[PDB]
RNA sequence: GCAGUGGUGGCCGAGUGGUUAAGGCGUCGGACUUGAAAUCCGAUUCGCUCUGCGAGCGUGGGUUCGAAUCCCACCCACUGCGC
RNA sequence: GCAGUGGUGGCCGAGUGGUUAAGGCGUCGGACUUGAAAUCCGAUUCGCUCUGCGAGCGUGGGUUCGAAUCCCACCCACUGCGC
């Protein structure tokens, strides 16, 4: 049925060393640039604003927003080394605007780098999927500290039967919406009722919670296929 | 053989779990600990010749260089040995040849061992298999068709004679004991049976396929068993020596046929019909009606041959497949059988489970087996380098293919079953499946044409 | 072997017959001089053993009547038993010796016995050269038409050849049949066999390999080492596998005394056959053509020596043989073997060599031999059932023909019914094809 | 075709000694008496009436007319010893009545045995199909000399087309007419100008010379047959 | 593969250390009978210099003056085992 | 069986004593792109304690610090012979 639970330990106890190995082989030529976030969500819109990136990746979601608005200082967090490298490299980086530092969101603390009720808005864009089910509300208090009293977290990730949760075969599903890639990284698929029930026994309070649907399709082959990306905005309360 | 990755432990493997299975088939367990312990040393050996063969290569490397910039004149690292001179790199590598020398060795040893501890283990058994070791007793009557009781006059070591289609003396004098011709109207009758089969197997999907009789010993010895090969076959001898072995069954030649490949998934479930001679040695008399044409050197034989996919269940359900062929085979020609499942100490090595349909000989009083169908799953395939995918992965095993075999018809034992089943008072009965392959005039009846030997 | 009588000029024989048959055959003419003389000295070596048996069984008769070497019955009848005795030794002494004597000289007239071939028949084109005067006599069909492939390609445009993987199986030339080509094969069993129990044949399926000694007296010592295979079992038997079904069939009747009123004994043999020699001669030769194994249908009759019925059922088998391939269409040409390139016990042999349109070359299918006695009387398979006193038995006349030897004929069927789009089945294996094989065998693959 | 000329004169040479082998292994069984004789012939029917019979076998043709007539005296020839011995140990014997003596009839002479131009009748019954066609005139001559000028010769041997000369093979077969039996005697059927002009050419005069036609029946076989056998009278001139 | 009994002529079958290998059965040819035959007479392993002598009883050897008869080996059957 | 030339990865095909076994072709999966793809990114022999190191160029050996490259043997092809 499911994957060996031998194996599901081997994946849990080597996620950042698949993390860092995929930007080995991949380099920061597999995602492209989400020019769609300032848009998305009414946050981001045109003082000067502290954010944190949980999970940045190569870039690819904080350079847009960051050469968009030109006002806004950016911590990055990523607990895979090759990324942060690669961040640095970047030649759009300066370190007057951004704060880069390696961090798993599940073992590390956040206040190590960024000062306490500080950060106004961070963001977690398909970057929870990857955490297991069952330390995401890790991630979830490591970021309460770190949020002023009346910020908010933005989040998108893959929701409840999107279609490459379709395409999985079945040797390759270690629960219940919860697989992995051939790669070694995992993707979990959240339900509207799975993140709210998440978030709530954090400390956060729900203000939009609501699926995105959109389609894929290659007219060569002629593929048309139905997305479901679960998006949302959850808030710290004030008092 | 089996994965040995399921006897490491480090690895996700359980020797317990093969001690258990080697305890149900009633064969020796403890060589599961002796392999165990082989292969927990040979694991470190591995290591450490890996990490000699790289220091090696680091020392060769680094001489190049020296060599090709023009230089002047075994806890190393790179840097370590940037700083030496060829003379000194020479010395150590030096060092470096005896240790892997010696490593080599031991790894050698230890690999022999644990396959020689690894070839015995049996294959995994299928839940359905009934745990024993008396086949007398426990062998699993599972289904039965026709009337198994009935009886009749004259057994076929008399039948074959009275229709004056065996001469047994005659061939035991050409060729000895055993030998005979077989002549008449049986040579018509086996005839009609081999077209008659190899249609049946045509139209359903298998592929007539005419083997060669002579095997290499190389190839011979991944597709047999020690005492196979060592008192079952007989050998070849050509002008020179000759290591050629005469086949028992033409599942050893087709098992050969796509040997050391990576055959697609998709026409995975590929089927073929073999045809051809056997040739086994053992042939023992228990009693009269095992005599005649029944235990014999030389016959013709087809085989049921299919590689599946290793996954999904989809061997077993091709086991049962087969099964059910060579049952409606036998159903179409009219010959009442019971279905057996063998016991644990019965199967071979490579056998998972095995069926076999034993028919009713009413002229004999007895059941005697003329189809034996195995599923051996990967143990063969593993031998033969027979893999599932095309693509090897990043980092999974390679995955075999399972191997299925089953007799779908050996001539004489078939023909046996047909005259003593459809002896009349006049002559044997003609199948109604076999009259459009005989000729005309042998079409409705094989009259009697001499007096029974006993009488 | 000939009858050694025909040596003895003391009998109704005379080896210069036999030495003009030895130069005619272009083999050696010397060999009927020393069998002359060794036969000559064993003849009186003969005479002198008997008397001294006969002495010596009227010593023992004399010891034994009293008890209850000019010699005679009533000289011995005045002896005292000791001097029996004595003379008794005398007669072993001498017993020994002339044994000795004969005993060598039966082995030398023996051996140059088996190295003189069957008298001619007076139709034998008499010559050594076999490309030329070889008499084509009778052509069938157009033996000048040619078509695209050879057989080499069509095999395997067909998709019913491994080669390859036979190789790596079986070794050199090695081969596994698959799929349509089996199918065909089959088909050309059932016909052959049909074809030759209409006739009267009796169909026989043979053992596949024989006891040595049975089976030197059915073949000659080129063809062991040759051509035999050896079967070892355990404890190291001495069996071989055959070469043709005739090998089998002709000692089914050793040492018999067959009823001339069933001396016309027709059998059609079915075996596999196995040959060492696959030496190749260019492209066409190839595929499964000349292969170490394949099925063969046989044509084995035994004859009654007497009124030229021998030579008659000669030509009935090659007509046999002949309407085998008219009816599936392969044109041919009949061809008198010459006397140079002829087994030893053959006295006559026709091959009928088929056209290859793809190869554009003469391919032999069939031959048919007529070997007479040669091989009846080193079997001792004897004509009459009583003998005669004072009067030498004799033997039946022995004659085989291949009817189809399976791998060429699908060699020649495929090149001589190919078309763009396959093969054409022919109109006569039609009923004997699986239902979706009884038109046309498709191309399914590139020629190579 | 015919029998080997080799083998025909092996047959000529063994003549004698192929008759005594007969009479070795038949004894005085093979042939039955003949009661006809007195019967057939206008002689021999009821004074001193002295005769020569020329193959006497081992009697069969001369003890019957022996013992019906009591007045005869008879010379007996046979080239076979077993016959005269097996005539001799006769108990119907009696030398005052037979004179038996062997003699071939073609190379030895009769006057050694019996006197000139004394016989008054000599049977011919069955023999001369045994002598060479060469060497009858022999005979012929041979017996011409012990005849009395106005006596004469009985003769009953086989004809032309006789059904015994049917059965026989092909390969019994020594020249026209002329046949050689399984044991190596022979056997020559008769014409009448055959027998005619062997008989002129050595001074004889012919009376009666006249086919007899008979058959044979087996009832069990159901066989009926015909045969032909020649009989004659040749009469040596008065003067 | 053992550990017992066996092996006769075209076939059956006697055979007892001095056969003519009996008796049958089958097959094959010869028949000249007047008293023909609803049968009679024979032959029927190999060899030789053939009216005789020699060899041959699964095949080879031994003991004996002499073996088809007694001994041994091998081969092949049948009866019990191993497999 | 001799007396010549050859043998590279799933296939073709480079390869020059210091490769990363190039380039293709085939196959296989991954795709999160709002500037989605009439495509992009990769992987694709074996082994080990796996971000790496080791082995592998018909198979075995040799020379060299180092061989896929040079040498030898064997095997198998092709070209000429013997048969
Ligand atoms: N538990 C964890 N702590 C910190 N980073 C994590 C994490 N789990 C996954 N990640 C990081 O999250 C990243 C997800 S890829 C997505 C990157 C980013 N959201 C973008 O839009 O480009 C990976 O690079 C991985 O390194
Ligand atoms: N040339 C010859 N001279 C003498 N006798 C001869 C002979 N040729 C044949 N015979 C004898 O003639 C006999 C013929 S058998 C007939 C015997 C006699 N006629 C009868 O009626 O009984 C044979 O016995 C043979 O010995
Ligand atoms: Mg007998
Ligand atoms: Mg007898
Ligand atoms: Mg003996
Ligand atoms: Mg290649
Ligand atoms: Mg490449
Ligand atoms: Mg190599």
């Amino acid at each position: 049925t499911l994957v060996s639970d031998f194996k599901q330990q081997k994946l849990e106890q080597e996620a950042q060393k698949n993390w860092d190995l995929f930007y080995k082989r991949n380099s920061t030529n597999f995602f492209k640039d989400r020019h769609w976030t300032t848009r998305e969500f009414e946050e981001l819109r045109s003082q000067k604003l502290t954010m944190l990136e949980a999970g940045c990746g190569v870039g690819n979601c904080l350079f847009p927003l960051l050469e968009e608005d030109p006002n806004i200082f950016a911590y990055a967090c990523d607990f895979s080394p090759r990324a942060i490298e690669y961040v640095k490299q970047n030649p759009l980086y300066d370190t007057e605007r951004c704060k880069v530092f390696q961090c798993d969101l599940t073992k590390d603390d956040l206040l190590d780098h960024v000062p306490p009720e500080s950060v106004d808005v961070v963001m977690l864009i398909f970057v929870l999927s990857a955490v297991h089910p069952d330390k995401m509300h890790l991630v979830l208090q490591n970021i309460y500290k770190v949020l002023k009293p009346g910020k908010s977290v933005l989040f998108r990730d893959y929701g409840l039967y999107d279609h490459a949760m379709l395409r999985f075969k079945a040797s390759s599903k270690l629960g219940e919406n919860f697989y992995v890639r051939q790669d070694g990284t995992r993707s979990y698929f959240f339900t509207d009722d799975f993140l709210a029930q998440l978030f709530m026994d954090t400390g956060y309070e729900e203000v939009v919670n609501e699926y995105v649907f959109r389609e894929t399709v290659n007219k060569k082959e002629g593929l048309c296929v139905p997305r479901v990306f679960l998006q949302s905005k959850f808030l710290k309360p004030p008092k | 053989v089996l994965d040995l990755d399921l006897f490491r432990v480090d690895k996700g493997g359980d020797p317990a779990l093969i001690r258990e299975t080697q305890e149900k088939r009633f064969k020796d367990p403890g060589l599961v600990d002796q392999l165990v312990k082989a292969d927990s040393e040979w694991r470190r050996c591995r290591f450490r010749a890996d990490n000699l063969n790289k220091l090696k290569n680091l020392c060769s490397k680094t001489i190049g260089e020296k060599m090709k910039k023009k230089e002047p004149v075994d806890d190393l690292t790179a840097d370590a040995l940037a700083n030496l001179k060829v003379s000194q790199i020479k010395k150590v590598r030096l060092l470096i040849d005896e240790a892997i020398l010696k490593c080599d060795a031991e790894r050698i040893k230890l690999e022999a061992e644990r396959f020689e501890n690894l070839r015995e283990i049996g294959n995994l058994l299928h839940p359905s298999v009934p745990i024993s070791n008396d086949e007398d007793v426990d062998n699993k009557v599972e289904r039965i068709w026709g009337d198994c009781t009935v009886r009749k006059k004259y057994s076929h070591v008399d039948l074959v004679v009275m229709v004056d289609g065996f001469e047994g003396e005659k061939g035991a004098v050409v060729a000895g004991s055993r030998g005979y011709f077989l002549k008449g109207v049986l040579v018509f009758l086996e005839q009609a049976l081999i077209q008659y089969a190899l249609r049946t197997l045509g139209s359903r999907g298998y592929i007539p396929i005419y083997t060669p009789f002579f095997m290499r010993k190389e190839v011979m010895q991944e597709v047999a068993q020690l005492s196979q090969f060592d008192e079952e076959l007989y050998k070849v001898i050509g002008k020179g020596s000759d290591e050629k072995y005469l086949i028992a069954t033409s599942e050893q030649p087709i098992a050969a046929l796509h040997r050391d490949e990576w055959l697609r998934p998709e026409d995975l479930p590929i089927k073929y019909a073999g045809l051809s001679t056997c040739f086994r040695q053992e042939v023992g008399s228990h009693g009269r009606d095992t005599r005649g044409i029944f235990r014999v050197h030389q016959f013709e034989k087809i085989e049921q041959f299919v590689y599946s996919s290793p996954h999904d269940n989809k061997s077993w359900e091709m086991f049962e497949e087969m099964i059910t062929t060579a049952e409606e085979f036998y159903q179409s020609l009219g010959i009442p059988y019971h279905i057996v499942n063998i016991v644990s100490g019965s199967l071979n090595h490579a056998a998972s489970k095995k069926l076999d349909l034993e028919a009713w000989f009413p002229g004999s009083g007895a059941f005697r087996e003329l189809v034996s169908c195995s599923n051996c799953t990967d143990y063969q395939a593993r031998r033969l380098r027979i893999r599932y995918g095309q693509t090897k992965k990043m980092m999974d095993k390679v995955e075999f293919v399972h191997m299925l075999n089953a007799t779908m018809c050996a001539t004489t034992r078939t023909i046996c079953a047909i005259l003593e089943n459809y002896q009349t008072e006049k002559g044997i009965t003609v199948p109604e499946k076999l009259k459009e392959f005989m000729p005309p005039g042998l079409q409705e009846l094989i009259p009697f044409v001499k007096p029974a030997p006993i009488e």
